[PDB]
DNA sequence: CGAATTAAGCAATTCGTAATCA
DNA sequence: TGATTACGAATTGC
């Protein structure tokens, strides 16, 4: 574990050894946007912006990525709801339960499954204002997602319209799958079968499948 | 409403979908009409009766005919008739999207269905009736029955229009500006209202000037403002703060202009304004619909395009504005990129290429020269455009190299009179152009001053007016109107899509008129097929006049002549041996007579096969022939319109329009040969190519060795139709109207698809032109048939053949005489290629000129020419290497950026990616860039070159060569000497020299 | 993303698992789905492959060439026969091992193989051996059953199997020459055996043994032997009269057998088999010159260039023998499927198949000629280029082109009325 | 606050690098 | 360490 000091808040970024060749450019890019970024109250709290930088990247195979954090009650790790209140986590847990077969579950968490790293494209958002910090984060998001792509084998995007040009945003090709957002109209996410497709793709590249039943919380 | 002329059509993306029309009446009032928008499906009567939920609305379409256009191979002549069904069709409209399992005609857009079904033209003038219109707002109306509202059409009339052209200049210290650190210093506008008034004003940011300087500026004539409400547009220079500047910009961009035109404004200017406004203040730019029920903010989105070649790959990017008020935001960068080709697409390059004129020296002495321009110097119209641009210009380039500063300018009645600051030039006529400025913006920003502020104000207003100048030069309005009329598309969608989309309107109209539906039931399979025929040149240097003959629209006319459509193909007959080949030939020649059916032999589809015959029917005209007829009629109209033009601008516009229509007509063929298209027909494409080859062979055979004696003309071979026997005479002995005492011989030297290069043993050009005209008339009247005609292009003197597609010559047009100035023509040589050099071209030009002069003189004792050329080249190269006086601008090459590469290593993409990583300015996915070869200075002359691509570096606008770097001259020298050696005749001396300098083996023809 | 995509991915994975067990069609489908997947998902772990060498060795071990030991469990013993080896797959054709092609098989073998495959899902492949036009199902592998039930099923469908032996072993014996001889005798068959394939109940890997030794003997004459209609087989006899068995014509071509010389041969308790891995133009004409000019190489056999005629047409359609042209139309209408077979094919294919010419050689000969055809019938022919006559097969075929044209005209003028 | 209709063909030369051969 | 061939990419002429 290593730490670096930035000029503005949170004044301390702790990162894993797998994020070494990106930290310097991340600090350089953050120094010019922190001053304008912190003029407003943001979710999550600035202390929780860079807490996924601890996770290792050499033992991951699949990445699930959104476009923004939850507008309210941001925890810091993507796709988390300790009280099980968000609609997106509800629908994702329902799909996983339907695929597996478990009926009675108290909660679901994507940060416990081995080989799966949840991610947010934009690391911050105004309270009640979806996608209000895109200009501040653009370069950092590009750089971090490019670094994640080099290590994972299958990259899964949630949101058809948000990631319409994901291939132009990355240089080296990777196995990209884009799916409907969990809150899509017409209940489109119910008929999606992206998890089995993901497992087939990894078993097609001599990679061990992912046990989606592991993330359940009782 | 009554008389209205259409301007734009646009959609709404709210909870409820709508279609909008923007029109202006005779007086000048603007009227909006709102239309409900549906989803259009075509279903059969049985399926219509079997629809479980009743449709919202259905309209009968009458009896129609469905054809299966799938192609199958056949080994015998028991060919089954094509599947053809006749049934009553319906057109159903649905407010929300619906899925029908057996729905046909699914390749067309909803807007096309709206236009064609309702009988409405996108750029027509109409006389609306208010009985079918309901007023819902001041300036907006609602129409539920568009078919009865737009029933009456009226002649076209002129209306006033409004424009806005703008440009900004941002502060920067060492690199491309950044929105979070760097402010805006200037903003210029060009404002035209409906009354016809032209206003120019520039806003200067006062926050980076001292108070004393502000007081001096106000005393000098400028106006100081503190609020938005106290600005008048009738003043040129106004200085205010950054917030007031942004508020003024937001107010101006929220109006309902007809056009807002920028140059690369959708990526830099508007984005910078929006982001800076959102950073300094919390305000946003809001666009509202005509009915005021949907409000959106400005947010520029990206549309990425992919290539249809291997591994797909992204090859273009474009930025657009998401307004919904009817205003057309136009970016000249994308339009110029997609229209015409240059080495670079910066504003300076386009201005230099577009605004040029020849000038006569009128005065001399000291460090100034006075130039004069008029209709007697360059042409009719060029001086007028130069004088128009000179009203705001500051720097003029003389003789393509020297940049000069304008001191005084005088605009005469017809031309211009300008005085510049340049050294003495010892000639009489020079070339002037508007190009680069010899100013350092970074240095001027480091030490800011009032004079520098005024200078940047002038530069910014000139940049803003260049947008209008280019807008008038390229004829965007006429092209927009014509495209809306022809393609049946909204005015804001004309310059956005390729041939696969802009032909669907005419295709749908033609299908509805003909009552035909085309369907597929199998998978399309792709095979390679041959193309046009190119003849090998017989000689290099000719020294005799060469006559050029070309075919008029060869491939569309072949398609019309042979009725080559996927729905008129009887079948394809193949045989794997010489026995069934003979049997099938004998039976086919009598089952399908030759006045109605046409049979075309082709190269076999697969290696096992040895024969392939495709039979086409000509009783009923196809669809592709009628599409081609439409496009050819349009091209003929614009061609005669060009012929009637007088000024240079109109000539250029009309020539470009007819060129675009030609390209679309050929794109019809290209699509008909494209696998992923709905008009795919492998046999049709092969047949068209084969018929073209037959035509070139026929013309070459009948023209080669064709003498004329007395007043009579002789052709080499009998003139017969190479497909079937016809009723015309086949006698090769034909009357001529020429004088009796003429005697000449004719010969064929070169050809390329629709072209035959014919040689005549003469030297003057009047007789050559007269003979060519008579020969063209004779060939059209006797040799050709049906819809085939040729055209006498030009007479070529001093023609030189280098390769199969590389030649140089002087051109005399058909309408020319001996006392006329020749024009130099280069085709494929190392002077029109964008990736060769700038220093290479000068050397090859001077060396070809010297070689021509020396061959005219002529010594060639044993190897005198080769020795002299080698010695001169060695001396010149050594001098260039030692002196190093050549600037880096002469060693710059250009290349396009794209992501369509096999394998992801690809040094080119890696170089561009690293440059993007380490620099603020980014190279996009369709952007041309400059690069060169650079090596450390301590490295001496290198004999064996092991790596070359490792020394490629991207040359930015701020690039300055270091003291430990040098231009890697070896690659350029090797290329130039390899090109020069090929022109000479000796080998051993060239091999020895090339080994001595570079130690490699030269390649020859 | 949809169900169709999931099914396509699963079927592509299924094809990828069995790719050594493939042919042209399977490889084409696999390549098409690879292209679709790499287009849709922008990258896929598998790529396009085009050579594809068919192999089975992952289910086998190294052959035992000397006495060894056994001990545990029950064993099932199978024989190994002589001749070309083929493998039948799921919905596929016969494919030759090592040089995968699509061999042509009658109709009965096809029906039987298709129905035994339809019996259950879990057949990886079926092993076949061709020995003098005598198909023999030799073995079948699966992860669920044992080669006993499928053997009985094949017997009751009509394709022959070898008798399978179930035995048990307790003590430590050295599997040697005497035990091999006894167990080989226990088969009680006269067809050639070369090896034994034995399994343990449950284990997938199958191991074989081969006890032999070298020998040298003289070659006294190459002569043909009838094994059917128009089909001949090669054979060489010794001074003592021993019969050296040869798999195929290709075996002689690549083994470079020589008249009146000495060769090396591995002999076993009953017979001997000539060995391979010792140019082509010299041998391909020397053998024909030695046996007789009137022979042409028909694929993997030797065929005759006899006069043929009217009844050689009749035997192929499997109809009542006739000597009259009018009879050739009588029962064809009465026949339910004979006329369907007539109408489905073309005149050239049936005419070529009636006299048994090779495909490629005859096509080349026809493409090197000129014809004068009147009323869809051939009346004259001649040669244009004589280089093709260097091949002995081409000249032997040109020997009786008259019979071909006669039967061609007959079939054409009877097709004019049969349809 | 949720969504979201694209795409012309082949022939010819020049240059660098990877792959195979005396 | 030469010689030769093959492939991909870029640009131009039809
Ligand atoms: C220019 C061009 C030609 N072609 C094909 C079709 C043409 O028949 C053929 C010959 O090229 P051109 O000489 O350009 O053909 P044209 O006969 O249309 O010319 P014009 O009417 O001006 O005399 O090349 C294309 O496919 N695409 C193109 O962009
Ligand atoms: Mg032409």
């Amino acid at each position: 574990m290593n730490s670096v000091t930035i000029s503005h808040a949170p004044y301390t970024i702790t990162y894993h050894d797998d994020w070494e060749p990106v930290m310097s450019q991340l600090v350089e890019f953050y120094n010019e946007v922190a001053s304008w970024l912190l003029r407003d109250e943001t979710s999550p709290i600035p202390d929780k912006f860079f807490i996924q930088l601890k996770q290792p990247l050499r033992n991951k195979r699949v990445c699930v990525c959104g476009i923004d954090p939850y507008p309210k009650d941001g925890t810091g790790v993507p796709f988390e709801s300790p009280n099980f209140t968000k609609k997106s986590i509800k629908e994702i847990a329902s799909s996983i339960s339907r695929l597996t077969g478990v009926i009675d579950y108290k909660g679901y968490n994507l940060n416990i499954i081995d080989g799966v790293i949840p991610w947010n494209y934009y690391l911050s958002c105004k309270l009640g204002e979806t996608k209000s910090h895109a200009i501040y984060w653009d370069k950092i998001s590009k750089l971090l997602l490019q670094h994640i792509t080099k290590h994972v084998s299958v990259l899964y995007c949630l949101g058809k319209t948000d990631f319409s040009n994901i291939r132009a945003k990355l240089e080296s090709p990777v196995t990209t799958i884009v799916g409907y957002h969990p809150a899509a109209r017409d209940h489109q996410f119910e008929k999606d079968r992206s998890f089995e497709i993901i497992n087939v793709l990894l078993e097609l590249d001599n990679k061990t499948p992912i046990n989606w039943a592991q993330g359940f919380i009782y | 409403s009554m008389d209205v002329r259409c301007i734009n059509w646009f959609e709404s993306h709210g909870e409820n979908r709508f279609l909008y029309l923007k029109s202006r009446c005779r007086n000048g009032e603007t009227v909006f009409i709102r239309f409900p928008h549906y989803f259009y499906y075509v279903v059969t009567d049985e399926i219509y009766q079997s629809l479980s939920p009743p449709p919202f609305n259905a309209r009968p379409m009458g009896k129609m005919r469905t054809i299966d256009i799938d192609e199958t191979i056949s080994y015998n002549l028991d060919i089954k008739d094509r599947k053809c069904s006749v049934a009553d069709m319906w057109l159903i409209e649905e407010p929300k999207k619906r899925s029908i399992q057996n729905a046909t005609m699914d390749e067309f857009f909803n807007i096309s269905w709206f236009y064609i079904s309702n009988g409405i033209s996108p750029d027509g003038c109409y006389s609306l009736d208010e009985q079918y219109l309901t007023k819902i707002n001041n300036g907006c109306y609602h129409c539920d029955d568009p078919r009865n509202c737009f029933a009456k059409e009226i002649p076209r009339f002129d209306i006033p229009r409004s424009y806005l052209f703008l440009d900004i200049e941002c502060h920067f210290d060492k690199k491309f500006p950044s929105v979070f650190i760097n402010p805006i210093s200037h903003t210029s506008y060009c404002y035209i209202d409906l009354s016809g008034k032209r206003l120019l004003f520039t806003l200067i940011n006062e926050e980076m000037l001292t108070e004393q300087e502000i007081q001096e500026a106000v005393d000098r004539g400028c106006l100081r403002i503190q609020s938005l409400m106290e600005m008048d547009y009738e003043r040129e220079l106004v200085l205010c703060s950054e917030i007031v500047l942004l508020r003024i910009a937001k107010q101006l961009l929220e109006l309902t202009f007809d056009y807002v035109v920028t140059f690369n404004g959708h990526n830099f200017d508007l984005r910078y304004i929006t982001n800076r406004l959102e950073l300094l203040t919390g305000e946003k730019i809001i666009f509202r619909s005509p009915d005021k029920k949907e409000a959106v903010h400005l947010c520029i989105y990206e549309r990425n395009q992919s290539s249809h070649k291997g591994v797909c790959g992204m090859a273009n990017t474009t930025f657009h504005v998401n307004n919904n008020n009817g205003t057309i935001f136009f970016d000249l960068y994308s339009f110029i990129q997609k229209s015409e080709k240059l080495d670079s697409y910066k504003l300076d390059s386009i201005s230099k290429n577009a605004f040029s004129c020849m000038g006569k020296v009128l005065n001399r002495g000291v460090r100034e020269m006075t130039f004069i321009g008029d209709d007697t110097t360059d042409a009719k119209g060029k001086a007028d455009t130069f004088a128009k641009v000179l009203t705001t210009g500051n720097y003029v380039t003389v003789d393509e190299d020297i940049i000069c500063k304008v001191i005084r300018k005088d605009i005469l009645e017809n031309g211009f009179k300008v005085v510049l600051s340049c050294p003495t030039l010892p000639n009489d006529i020079y070339k002037l152009s508007f190009g680069k400025d010899d100013i350092d913006l970074a240095q001027m920003y480091k030490d800011y001053n009032l004079n520098i502020a005024l200078d940047m104000a002038r530069y910014c207003i000139h940049d803003a007016c260049l947008c209008q100048y280019l807008w008038e030069y390229y004829g965007v309005e006429t092209k927009t109107d014509a495209g809306a009329a022809t393609y049946v598309l909204p005015q804001s969608m004309v310059f956005e899509y390729r041939a696969s989309t802009i032909i669907k309107g005419p295709l749908l109209k033609l299908l509805l008129e003909t009552k035909t539906i085309l369907v597929r039931s199998e998978t399309k399979q792709k095979f390679p097929y041959e193309g046009g025929k190119v003849f090998a040149p017989k000689q290099k240097m000719f020294s005799n006049n060469v006559l050029i003959f070309d075919y008029n629209s060869l491939y569309p006319n072949v398609c019309i002549f042979g009725n080559l459509s996927p729905e008129t193909l009887v079948g394809v007959v193949v045989s794997t041996n010489r026995l069934e080949e003979e049997i099938n030939n004998q039976l086919l020649l009598q089952k399908y007579p030759p006045p109605r059916y046409i049979t075309v032999h082709c190269e076999p589809r697969l290696p096992n096969l040895i024969s392939e015959i495709a039979i086409f029917d000509r009783s009923i005209e196809g669809t592709i022939p009628r599409l081609l007829r439409t496009f050819l009629a349009e091209r003929a109209r614009y061609k005669k319109m060009l012929k009637q033009a007088t000024s240079s601008t109109e000539k250029a516009i009309y020539d470009s329009m007819q060129y675009t229509y030609k390209i679309v007509a050929n794109s019809v063929y290209g699509l008909m040969g494209f696998r992923n298209s709905a008009l795919y027909s492998y046999a049709s494409a092969k047949s068209c190519t084969s018929i073209g080859r037959r035509m070139i062979l026929y013309l070459e055979s009948v023209l080669n060795g064709a003498e004329l004696s007395n007043g009579m003309l002789r052709f080499a071979n009998t003139l017969s139709n190479p497909f079937y026997m016809d009723d015309r005479d086949i006698n090769p002995i034909v009357k001529t109207s020429l004088p009796i005492d003429y005697r000449f011989r004719f010969r064929s030297v070169y050809g390329d698809t629709d072209s035959v290069f014919t040689e005549i043993d003469s030297q003057d050009v009047d007789k050559s032109i007269e003979i060519a005209k008579e020969l063209e008339r004779l060939i059209n009247s006797r040799v050709l048939f049906n819809n085939f005609k040729i055209e006498f292009e030009a007479v070529y003197k001093n023609l030189i053949m280098q390769s199969k597609k590389k030649y140089t010559t002087m051109k005399y047009s058909a309408s020319s005489n001996s006392k006329s100035v020749p024009e130099r023509i280069n085709k494929g040589t190392s002077e029109t290629r964008r990736d060769v050099s700038k220093f290479h071209k000068n050397m090859i030009k001077t060396y070809k000129t010297r070689l021509s002069e020396m061959l005219s003189e002529g010594r060639m004792n044993s190897n005198q020419v080769c020795i002299d050329i080698l010695r001169s080249l060695e001396t010149d190269l050594r001098s260039e290497f030692d002196s190093r006086s050549s600037p880096l601008e002469l060693f710059m090459l250009s290349r396009m950026h794209h992501s369509n590469y096999k394998s992801a290593d690809n040094p080119n993409m890696y170089l561009v990616t690293e440059y993007n990583k380490n620099n603020p300015e980014t190279i996009e996915l369709g952007e041309r860039y400059y690069f060169a070869y650079i090596c450390p200075a301590n490295v001496p002359w290198t004999k064996k070159l092991v790596n070359i691509k490792t020394y490629e570096t991207i040359i930015d606008r701020s690039f300055k060569l270091g003291s430990n770097q040098r231009i890697f001259y070896e690659v350029y020298f090797k290329r130039l000497t390899s090109e020069i050696v090929n022109l000479l005749d000796n080998k051993v001396l060239c091999i020895s020299f090339f080994q001595r300098m570079f130690g490699s083996r030269p390649t020859f023809y | 993303t949809s169900s169709a995509d999931l099914t396509n991915l699963k079927e592509l994975l299924s094809l990828y698992k069995s790719l050594r067990f493939s042919d042209s069609v399977a490889i084409e489908k696999y390549n098409s789905l690879v292209e679709w997947g790499t287009s849709t998902y922008w990258k896929i772990g598998v790529q396009k492959v085009t050579n594809v060498e068919t192999s089975i060795s992952d289910y086998y071990d190294e052959v035992k060439n000397k006495p060894f030991n056994i001990d545990p469990g029950y064993y099932i013993f199978l024989p190994v026969y002589f001749g070309s080896v083929f493998i039948y797959s799921k919905g596929k054709n016969m494919v030759e091992l090592g040089s995968g092609n699509s061999f042509q098989i009658p109709d009965e073998i096809r029906s039987a193989c298709n129905k035994v495959l339809d019996s259950d899902n879990g057949i990886d492949f079926l092993r076949f051996v061709l020995l003098n036009n005598r198909w023999i199902m030799e073995d079948a592998i699966s992860k669920y059953q044992s080669p006993v039930n499928i053997f009985k099923l094949a017997s009751e469908y009509g394709l022959n199997i070898p008798n399978y032996l179930e035995i048990e072993i307790e003590e430590d014996t050295l599997f040697d020459d005497e035990l091999y001889s006894i167990m080989e005798r226990s088969f009680d068959d006269t067809f050639p055996k070369i090896s034994i394939s034995y399994i343990k109940l449950g284990e997938l890997k199958r191991q074989v043994v081969d006890f032999f030794k070298f020998s040298f003997m003289y070659i006294e004459s190459i002569k043909v032997d009838r094994i059917g209609d128009n089909i001949f087989i090669p054979s060489v006899i010794t001074k003592s009269g021993k019969k050296i068995l040869v798999k195929d014509v290709d075996h002689l071509i690549r083994s470079k057998v020589r008249e009146h010389t000495f060769v090396k041969v591995k002999k076993k308790n009953t017979f001997s088999i000539l060995y391979d891995y010792d140019t082509r133009g010299e041998v391909i004409k020397r053998i024909i010159d030695t046996i007789g000019r009137d022979y042409y190489v028909n694929g993997k056999y030797f065929s005759k260039v006899g006069i043929a005629g009217l009844k050689q047409l009749t035997n192929k359609l499997d109809i009542n023998e006739c000597a009259t042209v009018d009879e050739l139309v009588d029962e064809i209408n009465k026949s339910g499927t004979v006329k369907r077979k007539i109408k489905n094919q073309s005149v050239f294919d049936l005419s070529r198949e009636c006299l048994g010419y090779p495909e490629a050689d005859f096509i080349t000969l026809v493409n090197n000629m000129r014809f004068k055809i009147e009323n869809c019938k051939v009346v004259n022919f001649n040669i244009e280029n004589t280089n093709c006559l260097n091949n002995p097969s081409i000249e032997t075929i040109y020997g009786n082109f008259n019979q071909f044209v006669s039967i061609f005209n007959t079939v054409t003028d009877v097709k004019k009325r049969l349809f």
